[PDB]
């Protein structure tokens, strides 16, 4: 029960972020294989913040590596930090971004469009939108009015070409779901649901996670 | 298919092989099929529906589609492809266009320079970027780089087929004598080629593609068509790379001096208060038909301004550069210099000293060019 | 201006005859304008021993064209040049210009000591390649060039990187070429290849 995701760096490098749930917080371990660009050593920044859990050799010296832990019962949520060599100097991802990571929540798939159960029990969203920029799902447990969840898409990560998609471990005290698109709050009605709900009139319907 | 390997496989991109006959319309519309009784088969068709399909895709969209815009029926769309402002093309225009100026070919001045800028008279009006056009002087069909100034006609008598195959217009010069054995001024000449085929490749704008092997000088003896060779006219000679270690050593320095510079890889069409084009004097460009040299500056964001040059003519130029008060313009790449001074790096201890000793020609303003090469410099303070 | 003084000097020390020079031509003497300083035991007509160690490039420069006239053969002759022996060229070799219009004058001379000497002359104002007579089986080399920043307007086997400064005009001097400036002057000696 383990999700990787290997960001190539601005400096010639990657960085390998493997986030695994407990048995209940997440422990999230970086690793910076490689050398040359790091040399002498690096401190991960989380969001900036005054700590930074310096790496320290973790493989034989080639592998430098930390490991952060989050507490349990914790909505989804998105680690976001830098790396700082020993020199003051920053690392960034290729796009010039921080090394954002999702907690909570897998990658997904981008097929098939809609709602799919795995066979581990993972509930897959993936709903396409071109126009859109920001997609976020909404999950709505018996009632609700307001999400009972709301989990942001990071664009790089839960994206593959125009297909915004997510994974979740389970969606147990979750009766509907939806979509809000572009940054507006409105709910939105998967095209793809094959069972929904109950018309409401601004109009508002979602579907059904049975 | 498109689908799976781009989910499956992780495939970031695709190239279409003769991807015109995808415009090519099926039967099922003749109007015998459809209304039962009175186009047809085989007619290109303005926007096909397979076309439709991958441009609007949601997955494959957002990957790369590059299209061989022709095929062997006699249709050619190279400007014209159904694109949707998403499709990219093997640019043989730009091909043609440059292997023709770089040999010295008359009345080829003006689509040099439209080359070197994305070809906007073919990407611009139809809502494409330069980044659209897929700029390559040699591919894995016709001459490889180094064939290419070493032969004047194709060499295919051992694919069997009577030397029937391949494409019988080159636009390829042996720069004097043919084959691989001539004398020392046509082995430097064909250096020098070989490396204003990379520079300008490696300044213009769009995607630079080429095959693998020109980087060292790869060579099939004249063969432009070997799709019939498992041997190794056809593999990649990593002995033969270290003999030629100084083409790859240029090869590798531009490709960096490309990625570095702000102004070559441009989102966008250059305009007239970046990109300004000079002749043998700043600001007097010659675009008649006798012209064989064409030059430019480009405003740097990085570099502050670089100047490049061609010429293509048979005859030295001392070339005047423009005049920037407080500035001078510093050697960066000629083709004609020897190995390591071809390209000037940091990791040479005599660079100063190699600069130095044309700073009597740089401080008039002015750079003597060899016939056939091509020059950078970078506007640096003084 | 140190171009054109070196450019006289040049002319001074490749030409039949006798050269001659007033004192303190050789580090750039000057009277400030005063054509006709006959009437001054001012400093204006003293020779500067500490000027002429400031101006030590253009003194070198004379002391070796010096040198260069005395070791060639040919420059020192007892009687007029011979067609046989000098040869005119221009910016093309065998091709001299005569017209009103011409300000460039080069020639190639045989010289039973040093090989063959060219020497050429560029009076006017743009600059020029010019191409190098063809002798198969040799090369031109640098010697002097008025144009270059000291010490290297005249070459010798005391520089201790003579060999890199030849080689960084090599490609160049392989194509029987050489770049000149405006208002400049070149001399090159043939050299088995
Ligand atoms: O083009 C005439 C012009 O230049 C001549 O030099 C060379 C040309 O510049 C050069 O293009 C090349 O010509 C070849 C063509 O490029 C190519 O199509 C080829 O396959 O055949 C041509 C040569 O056979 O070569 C010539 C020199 O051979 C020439 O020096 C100039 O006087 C003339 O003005
Ligand atoms: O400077 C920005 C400008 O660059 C490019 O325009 C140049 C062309 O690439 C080039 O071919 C040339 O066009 C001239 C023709 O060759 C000549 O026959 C004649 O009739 O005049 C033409 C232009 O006056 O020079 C232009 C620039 O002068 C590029 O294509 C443009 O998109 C860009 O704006
Ligand atoms: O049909 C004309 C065109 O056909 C081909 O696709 C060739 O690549 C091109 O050089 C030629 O001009
Ligand atoms: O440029 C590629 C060549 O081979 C191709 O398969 C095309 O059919 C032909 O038009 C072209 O000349
Ligand atoms: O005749 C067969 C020919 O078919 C194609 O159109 C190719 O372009 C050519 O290289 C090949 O030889």
């Amino acid at each position: 029960a383990r999700s990787c995701y290997r960001f190539r760096t601005d400096d010639d490098g990657v960085v390998d972020v493997a986030v695994s749930g407990e048995d209940g917080g997440y422990a999230v371990s970086v690793e910076v294989p490689g050398t040359r660009g790091r040399e002498g050593g690096l401190v991960l920044r989380a969001s900036g913040s005054g700590e930074g859990v310096p790496l320290a050799p973790a493989a034989g010296g080639a592998s430098l590596a930390a490991e952060l832990s989050f507490d349990p019962t914790r909505a989804p949520f998105y680690l976001s930090f830098l790396l700082t060599d020993a020199s003051g100097a920053e690392i960034r991802t290729h796009r010039k971004t921080s090394f954002r990571v999702p907690v909570g929540v897998g990658p997904g798939s981008p097929a098939p469009l809609g709602m799919s159960i795995s066979g581990d029990g993972a509930v897959n969203f993936a709903v396409y939108s071109k126009n859109a920029n920001a997609v976020s799902l909404y999950l709505y447990a018996a009632a609700g009015d307001e999400p009972a969840l709301e989990i942001d898409l990071d664009p790089y990560i839960h994206r593959t070409g125009n297909v915004w998609h997510v994974s979740l471990a389970s969606v147990d005290g979750y009766v509907s779901y939806a979509f809000c698109c572009g940054g507006i709050r409105r709910p939105l009605l998967d095209p793809y649901a094959k069972v929904i709900g109950d018309f409401v009139s601004s109009m508002r319907c979602f579907a059904s996670l049975a | 298919c498109l689908r799976y390997w781009v989910t499956e496989m992780h495939v970031d991109g695709f190239r279409f092989d003769l991807a015109s006959i995808m415009t090519r319309g099926c039967s099922l519309w003749d109007p015998v099929n459809v209304y039962g009784s009175p186009t047809t088969t085989g007619t290109p068709l303005a926007t096909p529906p397979l076309i439709d399909m991958i441009s609007n895709d949601p997955i494959l969209g957002d990957v790369k589609l590059i299209a061989e815009a022709w095929d062997a029926g006699g249709l050619y769309q190279v400007g014209q492809f159904p694109h949707w402002k998403i499709w990219s093309e093997w640019n043989g225009k730009y091909r043609d266009i440059v292997r023709q100026f770089i040999k010295g070919t008359d009345g080829f001045a003006g689509g040099f320079a439209e080359c070197l800028c994305g070809s906007p008279h073919l990407y611009q009006a139809g809502g494409r970027k330069p980044w659209h056009s897929i700029n390559f002087v040699c591919a894995h069909d016709g001459f490889t780089l180094a064939d290419l100034v070493t032969y004047n006609k194709k060499y295919n008598s051992s694919n069997g087929e009577d030397n029937r195959d391949g494409e019988n217009h080159n636009l390829s010069w042996n720069c004097g004598e043919e084959g691989e054995f001539a004398g020392l001024s046509v082995k430097r000449l064909r250096k020098r080629q070989m490396r204003n085929f990379f520079v300008s490749l490696m300044v213009s704008q769009g995607v630079p593609m080429f095959y693998m092997g020109d980087e060292y000088g790869h060579t099939k003896g004249g063969n432009n068509n070997t799709y019939c060779h498992d041997h190794y006219v056809n593999y990649f000679r990593w002995d033969k790379k270290e003999e030629s270690s100084d083409l790859q050593r240029f090869c590798s320095l531009m490709t960096k001096f490309r990625k570095q510079c702000e102004s070559l890889g441009l989102a966008d069409f250059p305009t007239a208060q970046r990109l300004h084009w000079h002749g043998h004097q700043p600001g007097k460009p010659d675009w008649s038909e006798t012209s064989r040299f064409v030059a430019f500056s480009t405003k740097d964001e990085t570099k502050g301004e670089i100047y490049v040059a061609f010429n293509a003519s048979h005859l030295p130029a001392v070339v005047g550069l423009p005049e920037r008060p407080g500035y001078r313009w510093e050697p960066l790449v000629d083709t004609g210099k020897p190995a390591p001074y071809d390209f000037l790096t940091d990791d040479l201890p005599d660079r100063a000293h190699a600069v130095h000793l044309f700073s009597h020609f740089l401080n008039s303003n002015l750079y003597p060019m060899l016939s056939y090469s091509s020059i950078i410099l970078e506007l640096q303070p003084d």
